[PDB]
């Protein structure tokens, strides 16, 4: 397969910027490549082909370069509705193959996140099956840390994140952070701790309880 | 112009074969290539195959090139022996390619136009209800935080509201996340006034249709 490169992962912008997004391939590919555009739950959009040809009823405002191993989409002069995930694919030969994208996301001024720990109810020790949340909520940018820890010792392994998409309102997001353990385990250490490194944070926030107070 | 519209069950089990179905229309079928495009959850877009509309005959993915059938009013895809990775969503797309010549060499495919997707999803578990745990915490700070964890639910959705949907502002519910069980879980959480946990009652109404269960959950101060 043809590695198709895209750089960078995400890029925060305002409506009137110019922006620029890197497409790179592990071989040539002349001129085949083409962009795509995919809103959460949309069916992607063709945008580009053949690295410089815009596709029929595309604003001029999109325009793509390059050839051989490097690429680029410019749009210029950024607008509301271009906020999207932007995708390249290269097509000199089998399989077509797609870089794994780049999110474009509305700037907006740093928000520390607001912590929350939740312990587990009494009926979910009962079930034998323990889950703690960790909340992070209406914080700017995405980038956020969670660090568990059990009795003052970094606990890897048994959590799980998740985010939500970029608040409608605020463009902020939100962030759970769950820790799964059995209940025998659970038992087993005294004090819960989530701790946040953030941008917005000059210091990481913890937010702990103790077991069964 | 073209539309591009993919069906199929949404549920395939485990060594089975997952079958999707795309009806074409406003186009002449015949005269251009038409094909089968996914994107697994966290995964990037993978191209599977494309056929010509007349004949029938197309390419495939290599890697996938063992358990692949594409045929054709209508394109079909059938892959056989699908395991969780087959998880994804499938677009049906129009193929278009160009002659990479002075010679009779042609370039691959790049998508003109792309269906709506129909979700698939390949998994063992059976059909199952929802628990749902009460998330609580205070009144030192302004603002509190209290939710509803819901899990061990299969296949998706949930829908979750608050006071029966008369609490709006600044609810977040989260996506799900597939657990090693094979069952989803996620979280929905609120943020409150402090001062309104002692006079105000909050309740997280939650739905899962496939196994018709509502609950009902209290949340309180423990």
């Amino acid at each position: 397969d043809i590695q198709v490169t895209q750089s960078p992962s995400s890029l925060s912008a305002s409506v009137g910027d110019t922006v620029t997004i890197s497409c790179r391939t592990s071989q040539t590919i002349s001129t085949w490549l083409a962009w795509y555009q995919v809103k959460p739950g949309k069916a992607p959009k063709l945008l580009i082909y053949t690295a410089s040809s815009l596709e029929s009823g595309v604003p001029s405002r999109f325009s793509g370069s390059g050839s051989g191993t490097d690429f680029t989409l410019t749009i210029s002069t950024l607008q509301s509705e271009d906020f999207a995930t932007y995708y390249c694919q290269q097509y000199i030969s089998l399989p077509p193959t797609f870089g794994l994208g780049t999110k474009v996301e509305i700037k907006r001024a740093v928000a520390a996140p607001s912590v929350f720990i939740f312990p587990p109810s009494e009926d979910q020790v009962k079930s034998g099956t323990v889950s703690v949340v960790c909340l992070l909520n209406n914080f700017y940018p995405r980038e956020a840390s969670v660090k568990w820890k059990v009795d003052g010792v970094l606990k890897t392994g048994n959590s799980q994140e998740s985010v939500t998409e970029q608040d409608s309102k605020d463009n902020t997001y939100s962030l759970s952070s769950t820790l799964t353990l059995s209940n025998t385990d659970y038992q087993s250490h005294n004090v819960y701790a989530c701790e946040v490194t953030h941008q917005g944070l000059s210091s990481p926030v913890t937010k702990s309880f103790n077991r069964g107070e | 112009q073209v539309q591009l519209q993919e069906s199929g069950p949404g549920l395939v089990k485990p060594s089975e074969t997952l079958s999707v179905t795309c009806a074409v229309s406003g186009v002449s079928f015949s005269s251009f290539w038409w094909g089968w495009i996914r994107q697994s959850p966290g995964k990037g877009l993978e191209w599977i195959g494309t056929i010509y509309g007349s004949s029938g005959r197309g390419e495939y993915n290599p890697s996938l090139k063992s358990r692949t059938t594409i045929s054709r009013s209508q394109i079909s895809l059938e892959l056989t022996s699908v395991t969780a990775a087959d998880t994804a969503i499938y677009y049906c797309s129009r193929g278009l390619f160009q002659p990479n010549g002075f010679s009779f060499t042609l370039t691959s495919y790049w998508f003109d136009v792309w269906g709506p997707g129909v979700p698939v999803t390949v998994s063992s578990a059976s059909t199952k209800g929802p628990s749902v745990f009460p998330l609580a915490p205070s009144t030192s700070e302004s603002t509190a935080a209290l939710g509803c964890l819901v899990k061990d639910y299969f296949p998706e959705p949930v829908t979750v509201s608050w006071n029966s949907g008369s609490l709006t502002s600044g609810v977040h519910t989260f996506p799900a996340v597939l657990q090693s069980s094979g069952l989803y879980s996620l979280s929905s959480v609120v943020t409150v006034p402090s001062s309104s946990l002692g006079t105000q009652t909050y309740v997280c109404n939650v739905n899962h249709k496939p196994s018709n269960t509502k609950v009902d959950k209290r949340v309180e101060i423990k």
